[PDB]
């Protein structure tokens, strides 16, 4: 370390990025920009709501049909078994030695299983209204996207100027009006 | 209410003219048609043939209670019912589509149950 | 307009903004913040992308459901209505003068039914399969905004510094293994 | 392969665990249970049982590449089974994942048909 001399002290660089610091500070303090980057920065703390709201619906409208096709499933499963149960039941009586015994039980048993369809078939067809309805998620997670994508639009040009219940809506308006 | 009467489900969202017209069918009105917006809603209101709306609020091109207004200005449709269905629930806009001569107001996300229960509260007052 | 004299031409507050536009330009282009704020502007063109990838799989994954839905309550409706049809001719042929004829026609007929249950029953369970299996959406829709929600926070931290198929994958393993 | 076989599924996404739970149910194996992360997941694998492992690649405490080579370097699990159901593609990770040891690799989002045709391969080559 022999040459040369007049060389920039550690705080002579340090002291220059302090000039250029206030520098800064203020021709954003005077141009009025010192605002502008500060309406982006404190939409980033919203945003980050926005985007943990279309995750609530997601996991939500997600795990309720799911939570449909679980139970509708059960009820598919029970109604075919004994659709072919009977369906066997009947082709051995009809193959079998006449048995009028079997014949009387067999129809008892069948206007049975003709009774409890409804049941099954009802309920799973109510399911079906859970996971349809359920589904309005979109339309709302929708919405959402719709207006945080327009606030990632100023955040931007924010960074171009510096660079380049239903039970509640009837108690209103049937107690105003 | 006639079991024939047209219906007009008019909402941006896909999803949601689809649940609507669904929640039509079974309540028996199997005569129902979609528009996005206030304009194309209002170019299939001038077809002629409509008995009922129900609309959302916010949508392009003209808004819910843009369609409203529209369509209690114009001397031919003056009391077409209307039932708003929509996301909006600050009772500063409860009212504005009130004032604006809302027949219905219904707030998402709505129980199937909530729909038939102002669908037949406007055929109602209505005597439809 | 009598008094004063001496004041700012309209040339000189404009004379002055340039001043400080430069100082300001300046200040980021030496302290090297001219970069930052460009990272974070340029990351607005993606995450459009990412927020409209959301409503993709949105739109999809909720028709898909949607479609099923619609679909299988034809099925559940016709087993229904025939269960219930059969349930009551049966109460009439066991209500009604004996008809010996009428009795076979019945038993064909419900034996009928009993075959056909299957084919609906079966049909609605792989619908449900479709609802299912469909869904995936959250998880995908979810690491998304698991990153997207990522980006959101360095766009914050950039102002901060500033203002403080499946057929190819076994091509590949295959091919090379 | 025998029907108590007892797997493990690992995803840090509810929905993705109890799609792949129902899946497996359809292909007759119930005893089945689920984990989080590389760490639980290990937890789990620590209290012993398991033949067959089903993991995703990015989760929080300890990755799916992690947890692989951790199963690959214990002495004790060595040999047991592990399938990749993730959404990673780049033939770098698929590649990285392969030469960690991966049992089979299924990209997401997939079919059950997919699902099935790749856990029968696996019990090909194993003899399982
Ligand atoms: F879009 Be609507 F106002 F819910
Ligand atoms: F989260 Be895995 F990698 F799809
Ligand atoms: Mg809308
Ligand atoms: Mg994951």
């Amino acid at each position: 370390s022999i040459k040369p001399a007049d060389e920039h002290s550690a705080g002579d660089i340090i002291a220059r990025i302090g000039s250029l610091t206030r520098m800064l500070r203020d021709s954003l303090r005077e141009l009025g920009l010192d605002q502008a980057i500060a309406e982006a920065a404190e939409a980033i703390p919203d945003a980050r709501d926005r985007l943990y709201y279309v995750v609530q619906m997601t996991a939500q409208a997600a795990e309720r049909a799911l939570n449909s096709v679980e139970a509708s499933q059960p009820h598919q499963d029970q109604m075919e078994k004994s659709a072919k149960a009977l369906t066997q039941r009947w082709d051995d009586w009809f193959a079998d030695p006449i048995d009028l015994a079997d014949a009387r039980e067999l129809v008892t048993d069948t206007r049975q299983f003709l009774a409890d369809v409804p049941a099954h078939t009802s309920f799973t067809n109510a399911q079906l209204l859970k996971i349809m309805m359920a589904q309005d998620f979109q339309d709302l997670t929708g919405q959402v996207i719709k207006r945080m994508m327009d606030v990632i639009q100023e955040i931007e040009r924010q960074l171009l100027m510096v660079l380049l219940s239903q039970d509640q809506v009837d108690d209103l308006l049937d107690s105003l009006g | 209410a006639d079991k024939e009467l047209k219906f007009l489900v008019v909402d941006d969202f896909s999803t949601m003219r689809r649940i609507v017209r669904n929640l039509l069918k079974e309540l028996g009105f199997n005569n129902v048609e979609e528009a996005e917006d206030g304009v194309d809603a209002l170019n299939k209101l001038q077809a002629g043939g409509y008995g009922f709306v129900i609309s959302d609020w916010n949508m392009p091109n003209m808004d819910g209670l843009e369609l409203l207004k529209t369509i209690r200005a114009d001397g031919a449709m003056s009391a077409l019912p209307v039932l708003m269905v929509t996301a909006e629930a600050k009772k500063e806009n409860i009212i504005a589509a009130a004032q604006a001569g809302a027949s219905g107001y219904v707030v998402k996300p709505f129980t199937a149950a909530t729909l038939e229960e102002k669908l037949n509260k406007i055929f109602e007052k209505l005597g439809m």
